[PDB]
RNA sequence: AAACUUUCAACAACGGAUCUCUUGGUUCUCGCAUCGAUGAAGAACGCAGCGAAAUGCGAUACGUAAUGUGAAUUGCAGAAUUCCGUGAAUCAUCGAAUCUUUGAACGCACAUUGCGCCCCUUGGUAUUCCAGGGGGCAUGCCUGUUUGAGCGUCAUU
RNA sequence: CGUGGAGGUCAGUGACGAAGCCUAGACCGUAAGGUCGGGUCGAACGGCCUCUAGUGCAGAUCUUGGUGGUAGUAGCA
RNA sequence: AUGGUGAA
RNA sequence: AUAUUGGCGAGAGACCGAUAGCGAACAAGUACAGUGAUGGAAAGAUGAAAAGAACUUUGAAAAGAGAGUGAAAAAGUACGU
RNA sequence: GUUUGACCUCAAAUCAGGUAGGAGUACCCGCUGAACUUAAGCAUAUCAAUAAGCGGAGGAAAAGAAACCAACCGGGAUUGCCUUAGUAACGGCGAGUGAAGCGGCAAAAGCUCAAAUUUGAAAUCUGGUACCUUCGGUGCCCGAGUUGUAAUUUGGAGAGGGCAACUUUGGGGCCGUUCCUUGUCUAUGUUCCUUGGAACAGGACGUCAUAGAGGGUGAGAAUCCCGUGUGGCGAGGAGUGCG
């Protein structure tokens, strides 16, 4: 009983919009019929079915936005990695590993050698 | 959460009694008009007691047990080094049993050596009372030839009747079980087969469980379908054990606490 | 003896871990041994228990009685074997809460992942 | 009122720290080759102790260069001076012996 | 505590980390010859004495060659640019081996390098070529 | 003598001591660094077939998707599941989602669930207007960008 | 002499009833207390050689909890 | 005394 | 290398064992009191399994009486001793 | 040219990209700062370079490569511990206050600017934009920047050249190891008897042990279940440590 996620992934924009209208109306029907019944099971399955359809729909918008912002500098804030605040500040891998030109020459000329001490 | 639990179930118990009996007051009112409706309740709804839910020859009569042919002589002895209460108990058996001789038992004469004497002196039964401490505890009836032998346990003795010299009438209750009617057989044999009707003395042997109660009473007949009876003689409770089959060599039943686990059966 | 520093021999930590275990961990904690016939066939000592498999009760008042598991009550750490039932005073039937360590499996319920579980543990179906 | 309950704990801490430094700096001897130095003040001048770093002079007399000395694990100090002759001799002998012992691996 | 009380109470769970065994048994990482010859049952200092190599170069506070030969085994085992080579061809064919004329030359030797610079580069050129 | 008062004993009451337990506390040690304008900590309003706190969650509301496990959940009622599989579960994991009203609180405001503005807009011919859907409009400061202003300075056959 | 816990020991005791609780019950110790019988109970506990301490109560207009006499009294406007 | 809350 | 009564996650104790131990082992910073800043408790244990006493009967209800489950109700949601 | 054009300055915008506030606060860094109390009343000594308040940080912070300590056959960044030591020293010499160098150890690591010209070529960087193998690279355009951005130098010196028939040499993937997270497999009685409701107890008879830690199971279970012990098979990540 209820919808399946993988089945809804193949569907179009209009088909999922149509499915959403069907499920929203069907749920509104059962809330009217709720007073007639002491027990009603389908009200739970439909609520979760609306939730599942909405998740697939919202996924399709977000993947479409990511496709139109394909590898360009400064894409929107709602698509960037959350991580934390401090890690969104603080120098990147490249920026931290960025060394002055003199130290790069001193690294080449005299690197930290590997040795053992006995025989 | 005791403080939550305490209020919730006290109220639920309070709620249930109201509902239980309001149902019953309506039951009472419908029963006033129609007597027939009450009748059907009693059929379906059963009290379901333990008794209701219990989990389910002529040559013998003479050969193992004493019949109405002789006076049976009963060799009443006591366990070695017994005190006042045992002889006090022997004085209660001196009245009730037919032809008792009390034998002061003086150390030795193991058991078979006793049997040799009571063959020569020609007794029928041996009865021995024992004491662990100051209270009486066990009673052992043996039949002298062949040896069907019954052991018993006493847990009750309390002492306003004061009886006559007239010989009491027997009565037994609930011996459906074959092991029950072999004990019923013992008390049919060991007690007198005289009943003199006048003197009005009755000895019972009621057995509704595995516990047997014996009492004495005085019965007065009024012609209005009823009889009165006063308490007389010793209060008593017995428990069957062993059925040693030989003089003391063999067993047939021997109580274990492996029973009581069933809550039923009743032998 | 404890050698690892990761594992704890504390009573307080261990009892809490058991009583506040999730349903998935309680599946493994409710394991039953197999009978000597199945141990000879499958080459495995013990498995977690499920519904549609048969069982024989070894220890308790219901000693030697057998049947088929109705429902694994994981919350109460219990199984409820059908036809191993205590009759109430009102004529109704209430199942006895048995524990799967006391049980012994006689006839398994082989599914696909169950077959894979046997094959993982060194089995030969 | 502080109590050092962690005397046993921090020794195990320090030992495991040396164990990690051994694991990461695999063939090398954890610490740098320190000099031999005469202690200051009339009270302690008889004592000869481990100094901080060598000198450019002691390093130059040994047969290696200052920048290269640090890469082979010789602690080099630049503010220390070579006033004493016996200390200078002892340190030069210490380095030359050390240079005979070392086996500096190729960069290929 | 205030915050810890919630974390024990919640159905979120705790970020359980078992990382106490790894703090002792540390794997060696920087040398393969050592990676084969290192008894983890032994300590640091005991492993060094077993190998031969010194664990400490100072006199230690307190109290107390199968592998080293294999290290000596691994101890047993630049061109010039196209323009530079072609430029040196121009100099050699013009003068020969007159380095004084070669450095006083203006047209071919533009960057006014010394005799020692030009001859060194010609020696390297004469190795790869004639 | 009974009753009455007192003393003792027995059996009931009252009370929760003692004993035993313990998903709690306290202290010591070890390891790690991890909140917030991408809107936190906190407050409020709600959400389950049937719920007080707690716990979870936000009109996708004691959850949705994903991954693993492999067949429950269970206080009660009631649905389910093809159970040789895209799959039961108040399961575990958790990276994708939604994320009400607020709160550093951020359109203007005071304590107004008021007072608005612009962009995008599906519908009611919508050329008038009417309604719906959705995202923005706080302050300071930096790097820019841009339309300017300035007898502020100079050039000008 | 006694109490909570620790090391050691008694291959100690213990669902055939540990600990506790009573008892017009018995014995020992000058005593602190120890031991035993009977009754009630339901799961751990004790002697011995040592260790350790939040260790022994009649009082503090003691703290907490419980229960009396006052009293079916003053009282309910 | 420090810091805060209230106030005919 | 050093500090650390917070946080995150462990491992422990010759520690305390429900008037102790954190104020809080439980609908605890809750109930509640204070205009407010703030102050702030009490309260753990049925059994192995609810098998939580069906059913008859006494009463409008409140509780009883028969009867039963359980090893024990001499364990009853007023629940171990 | 009574136009126009350079700059400098002040503006602007619901433009583009950012960022700061608040919570927590044991530790740390600053700022501010009482009183009860001690010597006899209290101005210092004394509570106290405290508590409260204020501001600011981090996994530590702070400190730190000498304008240092010393008086020696000199030491040699800083931090901490032991000791120096209750010493020197100060204190109506009294309540008392209270170091430091040396020595032993823990841990060890050093360097970057400003300074005289790249002047035979601003060699530098931001941003926008187009692609690419995207914690970034490249082309192109724009701006900053000569009121100085790069390379070279920091006293240990250093630079300019010349001589050595001097010596050395980058960077990117791939599969492993390693580190983090996570999954999975790995021994042996439910053998008899007694007692009890129940066996996990007593007794008899055996096995396993690199597993007789612990917890569960109807009472004290190595051998019933989960684990524990020794190993093995993986999955997903990190990564410059090296193979």
């Amino acid at each position: 009983a209820g919808v399946k996620a993988y089945e809804l992934r193949t569907k179009s924009k209009e088909q999922l919009a149509s499915q959403l209208v069907d499920l929203k109306k069907e749920l509104a029907e059962l809330k009217v019929q709720k007073l007639s019944r002491p027990s009603l099971p389908k009200i739970k399955t439909v609520r979760k079915s609306i939730a599942c359809v909405l998740t697939v729909i919202n996924e399709q918008q977000r993947e479409a936005v990511r496709q139109l912002y394909k590898g360009k500098k400064y894409q929107p804030k709602d698509l960037r990695a959350k991580k934390t605040r401090a890690l969104r500040r603080a120098l990147t891998k490249f920026e931290a590993s960025q060394v002055t030109e003199k130290q790069r020459k001193k690294q080449i000329a005299f690197p930290q050698r590997k040795y053992a001490i006995k025989a | 959460n005791k403080l939550k639990r305490q209020e919730i179930f006290a109220d639920i118990k309070h709620e249930k009694n109201k509902e239980r009996h309001t149902m019953r007051r309506k039951r009472a009112k419908e029963e006033r008009e129609n007597p027939e409706l009450r009748e059907q309740r009693l059929k379906e709804n059963v009290t379901q007691t333990i008794e209701n839910t219990r989990v389910y020859e002529d040559d013998l009569m003479r050969y193992f047990n004493s019949n109405s042919n002789e006076p049976p002589k009963i060799f009443l002895t006591t366990n070695v080094n017994a005190k006042k209460s045992a002889y006090e108990f022997a004085n209660i058996l001196i009245e009730i049993l037919p032809n008792v001789t009390f034998v002061k038992r003086k150390f030795g004469y193991k058991l078979k050596e006793i049997s040799d004497i009571c063959i020569k002196r020609n007794f029928t039964d041996i009865v021995i009372i024992n004491e662990d401490k100051k209270k009486v505890t066990g009673l052992t009836f043996i039949h002298l030839p062949e040896g069907p032998t019954f052991y018993f346990k006493l847990s009750s003795f309390v002492e306003h009747g004061r009886p006559t010299s007239h010989i009491p009438e027997l009565i037994l209750n609930n011996f459906q079980t074959r092991l029950g009617q072999t004990v019923g057989r013992l008390f049919q044999s060991i007690l007198p087969q005289n009943p003199d009707i006048e003197g009005r003395q009755v000895i019972t042997l009621h057995n509704q469980r595995d516990y047997i109660f014996f009492r004495r009473h005085r019965y007065v007949f009024k012609d209005n379908e009823r009889v009165g009876l006063q308490e007389l003689g010793p209060q008593f409770t017995l428990k069957l054990k062993r059925l040693q089959r030989g003089i003391k060599e063999e067993t047939e039943w021997e109580h274990k606490p492996e029973m009581d686990k069933e809550k039923k059966k009743f032998y | 003896a404890k050698q690892s520093l990761d594992v704890s021999s504390d009573r307080r930590k261990a009892r809490k871990a058991y009583f506040t275990a999730p349903s998935s961990q309680r599946r493994v904690l409710l394991s039953a041994p197999l009978s000597k016939e199945l141990r000879a066939q499958y080459g495995i000592k013990a498995l977690p228990i499920r519904r549609d498999d048969e069982v024989l009760v070894v220890r308790g008042s219901k000693k030697g009685q057998e049947g088929k598991i109705s429902s694994v009550y994981r919350l109460k750490f219990a199984v409820q074997v059908d036809k191993v039932t205590k009759e109430k005073v009102n004529g109704a039937s209430v199942p006895i809460n048995l524990h799967p360590s006391k049980l012994v499996i006689t006839k398994l319920h082989l599914d696909k992942d169950r077959k894979a579980l046997i094959q993982r543990k060194g089995g030969k179906l | 009122v502080k109590v050092h309950f962690d005397q046993a704990g921090k020794k195990v801490s320090r030992r495991n720290a040396r164990a990690t430094r051994a694991a990461k700096i695999a063939p090398r001897p954890l610490d740098l080759l320190r000099p031999v130095v005469r202690a200051p003040t009339v009270k302690y001048n008889r004592k000869v102790r481990a100094g901080r770093g060598f000198t450019l002079a002691e390093v130059k007399a040994a047969g290696l260069t200052a920048a290269y000395a640090r890469t082979i694990g010789i602690a080099v100090d630049h503010r220390r001076q070579n006033r004493n002759q016996e200390i200078f001799d002892a340190n030069v002998q210490r380095l030359k012996e050390y240079q005979s012992k070392i086996i500096v691996f190729p960069r290929n | 505590s205030v915050r810890k009380r919630k974390m024990n109470r919640s159905s979120v769970g705790k970020a359980t980390r078992r990382n106490k065994d790894k703090q002792r048994k540390i794997n060696i990482q920087s040398n393969p010859i050592i990676a084969a010859n290192w008894d983890y049952s032994l300590t640091m200092a005991q492993n060094y004495k077993k190998l031969g190599l010194r664990a400490k170069l100072q006199t230690p506070a307190g109290g107390k060659e199968t592998e080293v030969v294999k290290k000596l085994e691994e101890l047993a085992s630049r061109s010039q640019s196209e323009r530079e080579e072609e430029w040196l061809e121009k100099l050699y064919k013009k003068h020969g081996d007159d380095y004084k004329k070669m450095f006083f030359d203006k047209k071919l030797n533009i960057y006014q390098q010394s005799e020692g610079d030009l001859k060194r580069r010609l020696l390297r050129w004469k190795k790869r070529n004639g």
